[PDB]
């Protein structure tokens, strides 16, 4: 009795291990990821978290690649150099569970996520998918 | 003398939520002026002979 979870909360590919891909997420308001890998990994890679804007050619068409600033919870010691949100996925962690990260705060309308510098070679085994929750249109 | 408001200015703005935090926004402003009050005079006499 499989409801078809399609439709209400429906998922897209963010990254599929060769090249990024925006998803819009402005007609929904509740996104998260699902971090996955295949192979073994090696030391821990790190992915950057991207925003875009509707570029001003084609208000459906998204712009170029904004990094979305980080913010901090009530009780968060560990400040990145920057701001700009990142995602390390801890290593060690073999095919059999995943794990679940998100921005706190949105800001545009396409999500992006890329595999920070010296990550690539350890970051083409690693399988990125987004899910939104709202409907609101 | 007396009392003008130029702009009340921005304050508070649509910040996210989960963020303890706030924004100082920008405080107004508020001028003060005066101005004075001219006078005017003149002058005018007769021969006092006529007059009678």
């Amino acid at each position: 009795m499989n409801f078809n979870v399609g439709v209400d909360f429906p998922s897209f590919i963010a990254w599929d291990g060769e090249e990024s891909f925006p998803v819009k997420v402005d007609g929904f308001n509740q996104f998260g990821f699902t971090f996955k890998t295949i192979a073994a990994l090696t030391a821990a890679t790190t992915f950057n978290i991207f925003y875009h804007e509707p570029s001003d050619a084609d208000p459906c068409v998204p712009g170029p690649a904004i990094r979305v600033p980080e913010v901090p919870f009530c009780d968060t010691v560990l400040l990145s150099e920057d701001g700009l949100a990142a995602v390390t996925l801890p290593e060690t962690v073999t095919p059999d569970s995943f794990c679940a990260g998100t921005v706190p705060c949105m800001n545009g309308q396409w999500i992006s996520i890329a595999p920070a510098t010296g990550s690539e070679t350890n970051a083409a085994n690693v399988q990125i998918t987004v899910t939104m929750k709202g409907a609101t249109r | 003398t007396y009392m003008k408001i130029a702009d009340y200015g921005q304050l508070g703005e649509y910040t996210c939520d989960a963020k303890c935090d706030a924004e100082f926004g920008e405080p107004g402003n508020i001028r003060h002026l005066e101005g004075k009050t001219y006078d005017y005079r003149g002058v005018f006499c007769f021969n006092r002979k006529n007059l009678q």
